[PDB]
């Protein structure tokens, strides 16, 4: 009983792993098209050097 | 993922802020090629190629 | 235990050093500081120019 009433806070394993997987590709998503848009205009200045 | 956003956002910010420092020395450069009388004198080369031409 | 390991797995990523931020935006970072250190050095070269 133990083992079905002592377990770890929060979602499991198991859904652990798509709530990780949706976090990070969220996380993903609003940052790199950020970075690459901020490189294409870095790049930009670098060819107005 | 915060500390993450907050960086991407840091750069978002700094990048644009070098941006218009290259604008500022683009525009300021060109005022200070041209004065008051050299426009005017540039406008009498226009005049004066377009004459000769 | 199967979950312990996927759990080791999904948060190492192959690397023996923990990896909280994720890999490949990371070396983004570094490279956008990289590139944004070579053009900040050829702005400041104008600038002493200028």
């Amino acid at each position: 009983l133990h083992m079905k009433t002592s377990l770890p806070p929060g979602l499991p394993t198991q859904e652990l792993l798509q709530i990780q997987a949706s976090q990070e590709k969220q996380q993903k998503e609003n940052l790199g098209q950020a970075l690459k848009r901020l490189e294409k205009l870095l790049k930009q200045a670098l060819e107005r050097i | 993922s915060e500390l993450d956003r907050i960086n991407a956002q840091y750069l978002e910010v700094k990048c644009g802020a070098m941006i218009l420092k290259l604008r500022m020395e683009e525009l300021k450069i060109l005022s200070d090629t041209y004065t008051v009388e050299k426009v005017e004198v540039h406008r009498l080369i226009r005049d004066r190629l377009e004459g000769a031409i | 235990n199967k979950d312990v390991d996927m759990l080791c797995d999904t948060l190492y990523q192959g690397g023996n050093q923990l990896l909280l931020s994720d890999q490949e935006l990371t070396e983004q970072f570094h490279k956008v500081e990289s590139q944004l250190n070579k053009l900040n050095h050829l702005l400041t070269d104008i600038l002493a120019d200028v």
